[PDB]
RNA sequence: ACAGGUUUGGUCCUGGCCUUUCUAUUAAUUCUUAAUAAAAUUACACAUGCAAGUAUCCGCGCCCCGGUGAGAAUGCCCUCCAGAUCUUAA
């Protein structure tokens, strides 16, 4: 591809109109299979390194066709103009590595307004809009909240009495541990 | 796990559990908070039991249930 | 005092029914008395009345 | 299907479109009709068409028919309390009997609507589980959260092997 | 299945994916397995934060209070999440763990100050 | 549950009576039940070891 | 692009059942019926051949069924009523395609509460979703 | 007694000014298709079908509620200093209950600093979308709503789709909702694309925005050029009702002019392109009087 | 099933088989890394390690988890629940 910057230029160029014309890129492509019904799984990847795996895909046979979310005329050939659904790989004839990328490009183009799709009429989320309820409005703060005190007074670290400390140390002999007073208020950083 | 009819292992047949180190100044201040929290959760459980009783009575003999119980028989007659 | 979220729930419950009473709600601890672990328990069978 | 006189009355759509739902008190419906005379034409058409419609939506209610026992066609509903509702039909058409039955003993529009609205509550959109009961299996598929490891590989800083290896040194 | 006893417990069933835990808050029997038969699912917990740096937690408070009034017990992480939410008071285990973390930070600062000079 | 081809098991019912009789006749007396070896801190009846804080 | 009405024809020993299809169901028929429709002009069609599969009888029965079609205009002429099309996507919009040219009869048609139609079990299964055949939902090539 | 968008005196006029165009209302979308149905009907039955279709299109043309910008949520329920750095991320708690509305759900957040506050709107709506998803909503902000993609979608004259997507995505009382609505209302009357909103369910909304922004020149000339005299004499009445204190509303009362002169008086009193409006009215007169 | 091959000098009809699609186990050939899911011959017999501990003694649980499908056409769904467990005065 000489363009490498504008995939839509090739679709309007002359060398495309004389080859494909008004017919989609997968018009004359026919996929071979084993019996009367083709497999539900198409070729995984048709280009391994530099070797082409025999009969190439309609997209992969001409390297000037770039899969991109900008050139919508190429992606429109893979979406039914009536049902608005994505053509599957057995329907198109492309390899799965390109079919997944085409699905991603179609979604990216629909997420950019470039490709049209159905937009249903949806009613609003809430039947009534009430901003007066206590869920979204401000609540009257607690007297312990406006004073700067914890929600429960026993949340703070209180020093136990020395008699209780001795009563605990008398019963927990042998397993005694180093004492530790109130922890710091603010934890320093590294 | 094991079963009631399985004998214990030889490595733990003569094994006794060992308690860890105990810090009293922390253990007491933790047990007091334990009690202050357990009384609060007990009160909250009692509040929830009262709410459940209220809802069960509203569902059994409620002023909304009796209206239907009467109007259905009236319309039936 | 009630916990913060439950306090907000209670303040928003009666507010919808037209109750402008800004009185502080408290949780009662009358029946919340519990015995310590050193309190010995009974060993007889409970009578289902 | 093809076999039978009216193959349409043996389809799921025909049996589902019949909106005749009794109350919880009706238990037995004894329909006694005749096979002669121009009068019992409505009762015969009712037995031929609307009996499966009612039986499909009332599976617990017994429906028993009788032919050539009394010269007057009638229906007899046996309620749970023991009250016997007798409905005589002599010249009523097919739809008239259905409307009369729905008027005398049936579920109202509001009665059906409240029940079908309460049944919707059991399936909750916020829960998680299999596709049979919940809309999502693993929370990875949520657009905002972290994707599933089988679909998107997790970075090395989040792998449990890297955390178990950095702690060894 | 039929059990000999057990008590209703509101716990967290760890049903998720490898290196991606996912706890479903559920009230179930105590003698049933973790991801086994349950009574009612109430909420969900996501341990790993999303792109917004938020750990999503779900609580069906109306059913939670109903089951607790019915006599369901709670577990340690359930109590921790309830204390973080504010439906229940903060757990003393969380308090003492915060205190231990502050003491560890203080010891780290002291060691960094004594190793610098 | 309740079938027509249910066999009336009698051994399962007789074992209940046997074990009920053996529970009362061979009931270990509280003396040797609470007997205690002050050397190994092991109960000779059940085989449990006492905790370390009670030593 | 499609045929007017569903045609269920029975030739000598070949039973052909062809159903009308929208713009999105293009020529999902036998490999010979598709070849014939591609030269006729039909772009969307579904057809099922049961019984015999003889090529000559298949062609003759297909042509007979396609020739015995009833145009909307002829139906409106023979019934003196408006042929109102109700597109499922266009909602309750009463689209009119054919008008009964001539004497417009003001007598309403007899509304039958139960249409005595001759359905087929092969269609009842498709309507109820009982078609568990693995060859039914296979992805095939394009037209 | 400030007239609101939900008032009958405004709604009955907006419906008449929008009008009923079934050929655009019941338009085949780009979804799955099914074979059509056919049935023989009389002329009376055809009229009944058309009136039922009108009754159904009323629901299609049901207007979306337009509100003001909601106040940001900033309220602290409790403060815990012991949670200064115990956690790295913040915990978002959402109350799940099918029997309560969404406007009354408690969406709280415990920050890692130790505070427990209420969540803002952008977080509350996101959590409501996560725990109760509806078709047409994206958890994250879609990229199409940026200036580039939005300008491209405007150039592709998809404003109706833009509005139907924004209404489904955002709340009608949020900030970005009003932002995008005013942005597309700027472009439609900048480029003169009022016809794209002729029979949609947003014509009332754009008219109610234009009567508040006092930009009626383009919409008025576009309504006059389409031979719509009733839709203009109804718009001038909406303007007079919404702005009672004004020379345009007082001169009309003191003159007692008819609906046809209500446009000329509005073009003379408070119109910017009054000469253009007068020229368009004269061109409409010299054509309609001669042709009918 | 959108079907195709196959009888006969040849045609039509009836008709069975196979091919065409999708999943799982084994065997042959080949083979480079990660992640995810799953590891499935055996109710044939087992060497060895671990899987039930807690606690100031009391007590509590000790096929609960987990494992398997030999027997049972066993069963699916629906009323009633004795009895057992948690909190209460109920
Ligand atoms: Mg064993
Ligand atoms: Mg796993
Ligand atoms: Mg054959
Ligand atoms: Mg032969
Ligand atoms: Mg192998
Ligand atoms: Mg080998
Ligand atoms: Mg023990
Ligand atoms: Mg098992
Ligand atoms: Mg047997
Ligand atoms: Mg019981
Ligand atoms: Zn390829
Ligand atoms: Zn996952």
């Amino acid at each position: 591809s000489p363009y490498k910057d504008e995939p839509w230029k090739y679709l309007d160029s002359e060398e495309y109109q004389n080859r494909y014309g008004s017919r989609p890129v997968w018009a004359d492509y026919r996929r071979n299979h084993k019996g009367g019904i083709p497999p539900q799984r198409t070729r995984k990847m048709c280009i391994r390194g530099n070797k082409v795996a025999g009969n190439p895909c309609p997209i992969c046979r001409d390297q000037k066709l770039h899969v991109d979310f900008r050139n919508v005329k190429l992606l429109e050939q893979f979406v039914c103009a009536h049902t608005g659904i994505i053509f599957h790989a057995p329907y198109t004839g492309v390899c799965m590595k390109q079919h997944k990328k085409l699905t991603q490009a179609i979604q990216k183009a629909r997420d950019h307004g470039l490709l049209r799709y159905h937009i249903p009429q949806v009613e609003p989320r809430d039947l009534d809009f009430s901003t007066t309820h206590g869920a979204v409005s401000s609540t009257p703060p607690a007297p312990t909240l406006v004073s700067g005190d914890p929600w429960y007074p026993w949340y703070s670290w209180k020093q136990p009495p020395e008699r209780e400390l001795s009563r605990l140390r008398r019963l927990y002999q042998g397993r005694l541990r180093e004492e530790s007073g109130p922890p710091p208020e603010l934890m320093p950083e590294v | 796990r094991k079963t009631r009819h399985d004998p214990p292992a030889k490595s733990k047949a003569g094994r006794v559990a060992t308690p860890p180190a105990v810090d009293p100044t922390e253990f007491f201040v933790l047990t007091e908070r334990y009690r202050q929290y357990r009384q609060t959760v007990r009160a909250l459980r009692l509040e929830f039991m009262s709410e459940v009783r209220k809802k069960l009575h509203e569902a059994r003999a409620g002023v909304q249930a009796e209206r239907k119980a009467q109007e259905d028989a009236a319309e039936h007659r | 005092p009630y916990p913060p979220l439950l306090r907000a729930m209670i303040l928003a419950q009666r507010q919808k029914y037209g109750d402008t009473s800004t009185e502080e709600p408290m949780l009662n601890l009358e029946r919340a008395r519990i015995d310590p672990w050193d309190y010995p328990a009974k060993l007889e069978a409970k009578t289902k009345t | 299907p093809m076999k039978g006189r009216f193959p349409i009355r043996r389809t799921l759509q025909y049996l589902g479109q019949g909106d005749v739902v009794f109350k919880d008190s009706v238990k037995v419906m004894t329909v006694n009709y005749n096979t002669h005379g121009e009068l019992g034409e409505g009762a015969r058409k009712f037995v031929f068409f609307n009996i499966p419609q009612i039986q499909y939506k009332n599976p617990w209610v017994q429906i028993t028919m009788f032919k050539n026992m009394t010269p007057s066609p009638f229906l007899r509903f046996y309620l749970d309390s023991g009250e016997q509702v007798l409905v005589d039909v002599e010249s009523k058409s097919n739809k008239e009997i259905v409307e009369h039955i729905r008027k005398i003993l049936g579920k109202n529009e509001e009665t059906l609507e409240k029940e079908e609205q309460e049944k919707k509550q059991l399936s909750h959109p916020a829960h998680f589980g299999p596709r049979k009961y919940c809309l999502r299996e693993c929370m990875c598929e949520v657009e905002g959260q972290v994707p599933c490891p089988g679909l998107v590989p997790l970075p090395k800083e989040m792998t449990g092997k890297y955390k178990a290896a950095l702690k060894a040194t | 299945r039929a059990y000999r006893g057990g008590h209703l417990t509101i716990r967290l069933a760890l049903g998720g994916c490898t290196n991606r835990p996912f706890y479903r808050i559920v009230a179930a029997h105590s003698k049933c397995p973790r991801d086994g038969r349950f009574v009612e699912q109430l909420g969900s917990y996501d341990p790993l934060p999303n792109s917004h740096g938020e750990k999503l937690v779900a609580l069906n408070f109306d059913r939670i209070r109903h089951w607790i009034g019915c006599g369901a017990h709670l577990s340690k992480p359930v109590e921790k999440l309830l204390g973080l939410s504010g439906f229940y008071p903060l757990h003393p285990m969380m308090i003492t763990n915060a205190e231990r973390l502050r003491r560890k930070r203080a010891r780290e600062v002291l060691l960094a100050s004594q190793k610098t000079d | 549950m309740a079938r027509k081809k249910v066999r009336p098991r009698l051994i399962a019912e007789l074992a209940r009576r046997v074990r009920a009789l053996r529970e009362q006749r061979e009931r270990p007396r509280d003396s040797q039940r609470y007997a205690l070896d002050y050397e190994t801190m092991m109960r000779p009846h059940s085989g449990n070891r006492l905790p370390m804080r009670a030593w | 692009h499609t045929i007017y009405h569903d045609i269920s024809l029975k030739f000598k020993r070949t039973h052909i059942k062809m159903k009308k299809q929208p713009r999105g169901y293009g020529l999902h028929c036998h490999r010979a019926i598709m070849t014939i429709c591609r030269l006729i002009g039909i772009k969307d069609l579904y057809a099922k051949v049961s019984g015999s599969v003889n090529m000559l009888n298949l062609t003759r029965g297909l042509f007979l069924g396609l020739s015995r079609q009833e145009t909307h205009q002829q139906l409106a002429d023979k019934k003196s009523l408006h042929v109102v099309e109700f597109r499922e996507e266009c909602g309750p919009l009463p689209i009119v395609v054919a008008s009964p040219q001539g004497a417009l009869r003001k007598d309403p048609e007899p509304e039958d509460e139960v249409p005595d139609i001759t359905l087929d079990w092969e269609d009842v299964k498709a309507a109820q979703g009982m078609k568990r055949s693995v060859w039914s939902g296979l992805k095939r090539a394009a037209t | 007694r400030k007239p609101t968008f939900m008032d009958e005196e405004v709604q009955n006029i907006l419906i008449k000014m929008t009008g009923l165009d079934l050929q655009k209302i019941f338009k085949p979308a780009l979804q799955e298709l099914k074979p059509p149905t056919y049935k023989l009907m009389t002329q009376a039955q055809l009229e009944e079908a058309t009136k039922q279709a009108v009754e159904a299109a009323k629901v299609r043309l049901k207007m979306p509620p337009v509100l003001e910008e909601r106040a940001p949520i900033n309220d602290v329920l409790a403060e815990d200093k012991i949670l200064e750095g115990t956690e790295t991320a913040k915990y978002v708690f959402t109350d799940i209950s099918y029997s309560i509305p969404h406007r009354e759900r408690f969406i709280v957040v415990r920050e890692p600093s130790g505070t427990l506050r209420k969540a803002s709107w952008e977080e509350r709506d996101r959590m409501i979308q996560v725990y109760f998803p509806r078709e047409g909503r994206r958890i994250l902000t879609p990229v199409i709503f940026k200036e580039e993609n939005l300008q491209t979608m405007y150039s592709q004259d998809q404003h109706v789709d833009v509005l139907n997507l924004c209404v489904a995505q955002f709340e009608p009382d949020s900030a970005e909702y009003i932002k995008i609505h005013h942005h597309t209302y700027e472009d439609i009357d900048k480029c003169g694309k009022y016809d794209l909103l002729r029979s949609t369910r947003h014509f009332g909304g754009m008219a109610w925005y234009f009567v508040n922004k006092k930009k009626i020149d383009g919409l008025l000339i576009d309504q006059i050029q389409r031979d719509l005299v009733s839709d203009a004499t109804s718009l001038v009445h909406l303007y007079h009702i919404l702005h009672p204190d004004g020379q345009s509303a007082q001169e009309a009362k003191k003159q007692g002019a008819e609906g046809l002169h209500l446009i000329k008086v509005f073009a003379k009193t408070e119109a910017q392109k009054g000469a253009y409006i007068e020229l368009t009215l004269q061109a409409y007169q010299e054509a309609f009087i001669t042709h009918s």
